[PDB]
């Protein structure tokens, strides 16, 4: 009964707008069964009108103010063990 | 064979046997000598350039061909009523081409002064493409086929290809064809030419339109035991999901359900023939639709065989979707809207979605009201088709051929292709009949007394002159409807005018006033 | 047995390399091109000779009454063709999967027969007096009914462009409704025993699989 | 050795005016008509029986590395299918030719068998170590795999409209992946000498050209 | 060794905004080879939050507010012979 | 010669913003003939930097800001006859 693996890529990146959107592949989830459920919630960022709460595995951002961003993919299996990573994002 | 005998009789009536329709005709050719019997290549480089899109490199063949692929070289305006009235479809069977009496005449031109005497030595070459290993020229309604009046003398068109291009630059690929190289035959002035092609098993046209549409297919009068989704919410309020389904009958038709859909989309623009509701911009080129393979835009002229417009707006037609003949002395460019005739598809609106509609719509996300740890709340949005490919069990119908449209045009030698009907209208074929590319022969007027290797640049002006004939029967697939309400007909309206429909003018000039399309009786689906 | 996208040998690599990364690692100016081998460890980018059938997606609405949306979306919101300028629901459309395995609950909205069981009443049911039929038996060669059949990219990847810059990140967008394409293999609609058995083909110019 | 888009005669006018203008000139309220013949001197709106064959866009990459975007756009930003529910890379997907004429650098992201040679480790080699197969044979016709097959119009361009005026142009949007439909043709994939001879069609109901 | 001719229609256009979205045609370049690129700039403009640069032969416009605007087409050839002709827009 | 009978439905709706997008659905026009068109009217709304004109059986709406709406739907028949039915679309 193994844990699932949550492998968020890429880790660490470097973006300077008008090009803000941008993705991070979450897919990359190593588990012995299904993984049932992507959460995505990101810890910290600069104060915007929006707040991202996803449950794709693919996560798609979008109008980026400066700053620095630190989010946290959250997996779950069919058993229910989940395994957290976070991921950082850096806007020049 | 001999000066003093005709080496063919004219021959141009048309029998009805009756399930056969052979259709003789006869047009008297002039042949002049293109290109003074060279091989100039051709490209924009020379033409004065053009847009990126237009540029093309071919080489100027000297030799001249015979086109027939318009349906009134063969088809007097008469038999065209007697074959779209009665009659669910036909197909070319065989042909017949007799090249004979050929007089070659020598043109003097001395202190501007024209003095035409024969030749009764100097030969026309002929021969027929009948391995298609040159170049398929004919298929495209290139403006040089046999005269639709009888009496009517035309000059054969020039015959020239086009092969690949990076601009106006040739690449390795590109080939060039020596007509010459082909094995010719000689007539001169008492002989007669003449190949036989038999059609091959080319699907019968479509010569009706559907008297019941393809969404009203169903019975009125009974229920269909699948039921559908009707309601989702009880009623206005907060969180009052529910799910009802109900049956799909006769009140509704909308929901029923259905074996078949209608066929393929591309959407046009829309242009009305009222002028003042069409956007004031230039929008010709510029919101056209257009396929663009190798980089090089090229209008989706006129594209799948779709209808022109919803049943009532007939003053609309789409920007690039429908055959546009010119009516006889009509300008090369740039003529108004009334000098030219439109050919609209209202025939077909049945199984074919309209050319300037977006084909229904498909669900884009998914309607989770209140997900699990993601809430989004997301309506069920639509968005729409503008352009749809072939599914399982799609039927549609192919364009209509028009009196004066295409007759065949050559399946391009490809590793596949789906339904091959040319979009212009007609027949697609494998092995379409032939072209029949016809060249005077160069005559030196008068070498050096001294040797010289050069080509010899100086030949005696010529043409020629003849007769053409071309016999092609079809076959017929007689109607045997048993509908009550009398069928529609094609008429020729009874009311005193000027002149009479496809009849000559006080000049002369014989004018065809209207398109006749092929689709007039009524099968049902 | 054989779901379409696993058709091939889980135990040999495919000698067709697929690009796998296109930048080193996280930084400024740091383009690279990365092949490798696509194998049984990544059958997502196998190299494959047939791809899924047809796709006309149909909108979603679950038995579980309280998920789907509180508005009347029965009508305005369904697949529809619409032949000379009237509509007309695409039920049922063509051969789809009703629901991707495991989503037991969910039909699409006008994508199945819907039969009613003896006693019913003709309109206005309730969803427990009509019996459903759910078409999970071809999900493996054909597209989920309520799924977007895959993506296309829509713009050029072109980082840094010569006098015309605009730094576009390659887009994709979806396929809600996709034509027969090469190649293309799908499966056609069930018969039930409260079914169907024959129709007749429209005496029509041309069509496809009727 | 004939484009698709070149089949036509150079010398010769073709009896279908299409329509040229549709403004007399700039000012207000001066809508018209205005056709013309299509000749030689614009090939681009001659009328054609046939239209290049079926297209599903694929993500450009470029060869020299430094004009793809610095970002790890290889899983997400590819051509992908996805029954039941998992992706799957187009992988090679439908024959389509692999760059414009002029343009040999670029090739799709997952549109052409990429053989490794000899020597080549198993994964994550250089863009050297694998030989990559091009596809400019069949540009003739068969769309470009990186471009997006024409467009299509989206709205009615209605300029006056009685009682619900809304001044709408003539939008045009794209069709990144287009079904077969009615006399289109195409060309399918080639053989190298390191690949593939036969593969077994699926058992199933259904298939198009396999 | 002909230099391009650059082409650009229409020449002048009068709108009037809820349509601001315009396009001058700009494919009309005859040359004898290909043209190898397009390229639009405009000269003058009123103060907008962004400037036009593109390099497609059909421009698109969007968002224009009243004012006048010269545009300029620039085509370069195989060869690099380019000219440059001017378009004139005006907004009600 | 019986008039047509506009038929709007749903009549009565509660929507809360994130979701303001709300179709009522217009094409329940009972009449003999065609319904030669739909006519969509706002009769009251909190002042919008917009104004709801449209003729589509399916009205779109987008960009709701809090209050009360009435909108009113006109069908005209082939012969002429109008029939008027008034909807009210209330947001929380």
């Amino acid at each position: 009964n193994r844990p699932p693996i949550a492998i968020v890529s890429p880790q660490f990146q470097e973006i300077s707008l008008p090009t803000t959107s941008t993705v991070i592949d979450g897919s990359q989830s190593t588990d012995d069964d299904k993984i049932v459920q992507y959460h995505w919630e990101e810890l910290k960022g600069p104060l915007r009108e929006e707040k991202i709460s996803e449950d794709t595995a693919i996560l798609k951002l979008s109008k980026l103010v400066p700053g620095n961003y630190t989010f946290s993919l959250t997996v779950v299996d069919s058993d229910g063990a989940t395994n957290s990573t976070t991921a950082n994002l850096t806007v020049n | 064979d001999g000066v003093g005998s005709s080496s063919g009789n004219w021959h141009c009536d048309s029998q009805w046997l009756g399930d056969r329709v052979i259709t003789t005709s006869t047009r008297t050719w002039a042949l002049p000598t293109y290109n003074n019997h060279l091989y100039k290549q051709i490209s924009n480089s020379t033409s004065g350039g053009s847009s990126n899109d237009n540029a093309y490199f071919g080489y100027s063949t000297p030799w001249g061909y015979f086109d027939f692929n318009r349906f009134h070289c063969h088809f007097s305006p008469r038999d065209w009523q007697r074959l779209i009235n009665n009659n669910w479809g036909f197909r070319p069977k065989r042909l017949n081409f007799k090249l004979f009496n050929i007089q070659v005449k020598e043109v003097t031109d001395n202190n501007g002064v024209k003095t035409i005497a024969n030749n009764l030595t100097s030969t026309v070459q002929v021969f027929t493409d009948s391995d298609y290993q040159l170049p398929y020229v004919l298929g495209s309604a290139h403006e040089g086929c046999l005269p639709p009046f009888p009496a009517d003398v035309f000059m054969i068109p020039q015959y020239g290809y086009l092969t690949l291009n990076d601009g106006s630059q040739a690449v390795g690929r590109s080939s060039f064809y020596c007509l010459e190289y082909f094995p010719s035959q000689m007539l001169r002035t008492g002989n007669n030419f003449q190949f036989s092609y038999e059609f091959e098993n080319v699907p019968f046209h479509s010569s009706y339109a559907h008297s019941q549409s393809l969404d009203r297919l169903m019975n009125p009068l009974i229920d269909q035991y699948l039921y559908y989704l009707s309601k989702t919410i009880n009623g206005s309020g907060q969180n009052q999901q529910t799910l009802k389904f109900s049956v799909a009958g006769p009140s509704n038709m909308a929901v029923q359900g259905r074996n078949y859909i209608p066929g393929p989309s591309y959407r046009q623009q829309r242009v009305s023939t009222t002028v003042t509701q069409n956007n004031n911009s230039e929008f010709a080129w510029p919101g056209a639709s257009s396929w663009a393979l190798n980089g090089r835009n090229s209008l989706m002229n006129p594209g799948p065989a779709m209808a022109s417009h919803k049943e009532g707006e007939d003053r609309f037609f789409p920007l690039s979707g429908s055959l546009i003949f010119g009516k006889q002395g009509t300008g090369r460019d740039n003529v108004d809207a009334d000098k030219v005739m439109i050919t609209n598809e209202e025939e077909i609106k049945t199984t074919n979605p309209v050319a300037t509609e977006s084909y229904g719509q498909v669900a884009t996300n998914h309607q989770s009201d209140g997900t699990l740890a993601v809430p989004f709340k997301a309506q069920a949005q639509t968005g729409w088709v503008q352009n749809q490919g072939i599914l399982p069990g799609m039927v549609w119908q192919d364009r209509d051929v028009y009196l004066q449209g295409p007759i065949w045009a050559k399946i391009p030698h490809t590793d596949g292709n789906f339904h091959p009907s040319p979009l212009m209208g007609g027949f697609g074929m494998k092995h379409p009949p032939p072209q029949i590319l016809i060249k005077n022969t160069p005559v030196p007027a008068d070498p050096p007394t001294a040797f010289n290797k050069d080509k010899l640049n100086s030949f005696i002006t010529q043409y020629s002159t003849g007769q053409v004939s071309v016999e092609i029967e079809w076959e017929l697939q007689k109607e045997n409807s048993k509908r009550w309400n009398p069928e529609i007909q094609y008429t020729s309206n009874y009311y005193k005018s000027n002149n009479v429909e496809f009849a000559v003018n006080t000049e002369g000039v014989y004018s065809e006033p209207r398109p006749i399309g092929t689709r007039y009786l009524t099968r049902n689906l």
